[PDB]
């Protein structure tokens, strides 16, 4: 049917961090004699080879320097004989930085049983990041535990994100003395952060 | 005489401020109230809104009547192990408003 | 196939929440930010300023050219010894927006 | 020209605080024998008399329970043989009542030359209100004073207004040393309150 052959109905593309800096839309074609251009959207903008820099190859797809279509919900390559298109690509911009991990109270964590424990994990990163929190701590024997995930606002505007991440035993135990480990995950980056819960009478 | 100049605009004004519903963009992981690990594409859903200003203080502008919508999004969660799912939300969309009395 | 219906829904909600100028409401006394003794008749103008989102956190709405705009207001002043006096302000309408980089 | 007879080419209604709870609307007419309407907006409604309660009299003009016209941004009468109508009223809603005048500090101001005096006067208010301020302090003679009106966000949403009213002066001296008395004023309703403010070696 089409010059263009690519799984499913949409395809995905990532804009991780440069360089290249260019990014590579999968638009492989049947055939090579063909003039195609990278429709983005939204708004409409279209992109044309100017070789050497952004180009097209039949055996590598379409290739552009990806600060152009960072803006784009999606993209499309587009070939026109007398006008075909490709299959819808998701863009999807990808950040990965973890600045610092802090917990609070950072340091000397002293308590007596029945006391209330209260963990702040705080992870501070680049713009386009998420975080998936996992935690490491003596009791891993369920008692009393509570885990609550937050957004907390850096505008500021500053140019960052910050999570928080609550920890919470109501009645510690002198089972849950030990180490508490937060750690913080974002593509594939992970920072950890660590203090001593002590408990005594 | 002038004063038609400045009173034809003064209505057209109060007339397009009113409390009616109004199209706008929607944060959905904000309404939705997601997560540190959770995105959407697209991030946002065109959807009606009650805005425009009421003339006396203690009436706010409010909706009286609510359609639901579901509206299909790719959601993103990180780490990125999948796979954009195609996942569905039902967000709210007013169908009329009126300034009502606050308490 | 029904792939195609969620295709077309999802084109069509980033076209209508894409970074646009869009027609709001805005209070008076707040953009002039004036007076606790200062009352305006209408309390808004309805003027076009930049909405939408952006996919990449990092590009935020903004407005490329704006044009300005003076409206005529009744302007209310208490203790009320007049006389509410038709006065003019200007206000910023947005004719164009892109989603720029933060900083 | 016109069956309607009312200065300029448009009049002003108040709604003050009931009873009668009906406001009149004075759309005095030429003839008697007409059939008026009150056509208010936005948004659009008409109210036609019900006698005994809704009413056009040709020497009074309109009256309403001012209930059914206070959402309105402007009203008019509009009469009709085969449609004339009457000047545009602006609609006003005027409150007038002022809870409590509060300052800041509220007792035992001491002092010392050439320290920095802050006042804060706060009046809080119902709805629909507005407030000018007026002050009374020992040094009308004019030495480094300072006052800046401001809005706070009663909302909470209460069912009020909150206005913060403060007084500065940078080097206090012993002629400023006295009885300092803020003023709040809505409508015609007027609150005070006072402190002492002592200055001394
Ligand atoms: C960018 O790096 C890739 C590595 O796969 C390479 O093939 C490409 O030629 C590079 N671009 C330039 C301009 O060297
Ligand atoms: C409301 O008070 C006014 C006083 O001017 C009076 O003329 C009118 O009749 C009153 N309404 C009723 C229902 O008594
Ligand atoms: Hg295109
Ligand atoms: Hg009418």
């Amino acid at each position: 049917r089409s010059p263009f052959i690519a799984s499913d109905q949409h395809g995905v593309v990532y804009i991780t961090e440069n360089k290249n800096k260019t990014v590579v839309i999968p638009c492989l074609g049947s055939i090579s004699n063909l003039n195609v251009s990278l429709c983005a959207r939204y708004p409409e903008k279209r992109f044309v080879p100017d070789g050497n820099r952004i180009s097209w190859d039949s055996k590598k797809g379409f290739t552009i320097p990806s600060y152009m279509i960072s803006y784009a919900g999606m993209v499309f390559c587009e070939a026109k004989i007398n006008s075909y298109q490709s299959i819808m690509y998701i863009v999807v911009v990808v950040g990965y930085r973890i600045y610092d991990v802090v917990l609070s109270p950072s340091h000397g964590i002293e308590l007596s049983v029945g006391e209330k424990l209260v963990l702040n994990c705080t992870a501070r990163t680049e713009l386009n990041v998420g975080i998936d929190f996992n935690w490491e701590y003596p009791s891993s024997k369920h008692q009393h535990k509570k885990l609550v995930n937050r957004d907390l606002k850096t505008q500021s505007g500053s140019e960052m994100k910050k999570f928080l991440s609550t920890l919470t035993i109501d009645g510690v135990t002198r089972s849950d003395q030990g180490l508490y480990t937060c750690a913080a995950s974002s593509g594939l980056m992970t920072k950890k952060n660590s203090t001593f819960v002590r408990v005594h009478e | 005489h002038y004063n038609t100049e400045i009173l034809k605009s003064i209505d057209n004004e109060w007339r397009k401020t009113q409390c009616m519903p109004r199209e706008v963009a929607i944060d959905v992981g904000k309404e939705f109230g997601v997560a540190t690990n959770t995105f959407f594409k697209p991030p946002c859903v065109s959807v009606y809104r009650c805005g425009g200003c009421c003339n006396s203080e203690g009436l706010q502008c409010m909706n009286t009547s609510t359609s639901y919508l579901s509206k299909t999004l790719f959601e993103i969660t990180v780490p990125l192990s999948q796979g954009p799912k195609p996942v569905t939300i039902s967000f709210a969309n007013h169908t009329s408003c009126r300034c009502m009395s606050k308490l």
